[PDB]
């Protein structure tokens, strides 16, 4: 059946979880850390 | 860079609790060189006035 078929396939991804455990940790660290550059950077006046 | 302190909630609180030589070092050196750089011009007029 295509559509038992689709839903095991769309349930069966493993997605992340197939790296490490450090490996995962230090990929949402980086994701996390461009945030939240992106979010709060600043930039500033060259004469104030 | 997106961690900056002012000098008197934050700056002037590492210089009075800290024990870290490289801390309090970057500390002095960095609001010297930083605030300190853009007094000067302002002062040396200041002075003849
Ligand atoms: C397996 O596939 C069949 C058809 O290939 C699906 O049969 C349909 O079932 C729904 C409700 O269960 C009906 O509204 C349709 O008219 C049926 N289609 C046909 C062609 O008879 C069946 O549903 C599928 N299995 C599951 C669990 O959905
Ligand atoms: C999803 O990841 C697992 C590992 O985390 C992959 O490895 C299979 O996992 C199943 C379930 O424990 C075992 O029965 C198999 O022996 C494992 N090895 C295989 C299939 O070579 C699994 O293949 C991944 N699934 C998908 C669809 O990528």
């Amino acid at each position: 059946n295509l559509t038992v078929k689709l839903q095991l396939q769309a349930l069966q991804q493993n997605g992340s979880s197939v790296l490490s455990e450090d490996k995962s940790k230090r990929l949402n660290t980086i994701l996390n850390t461009m945030s939240t550059i992106y979010s709060t950077g600043k930039v500033c006046n060259p004469d104030n | 860079p997106q961690e900056c302190l002012l000098l008197e909630p934050g700056l002037n609180e590492i210089m009075a609790n800290s024990l870290d030589y490289n801390e309090r070092l970057w500390a002095w050196e960095s609001w010297r060189s930083e605030v300190g750089k853009q007094l000067r011009p302002l002062y040396e007029e200041y002075v003849v006035l």
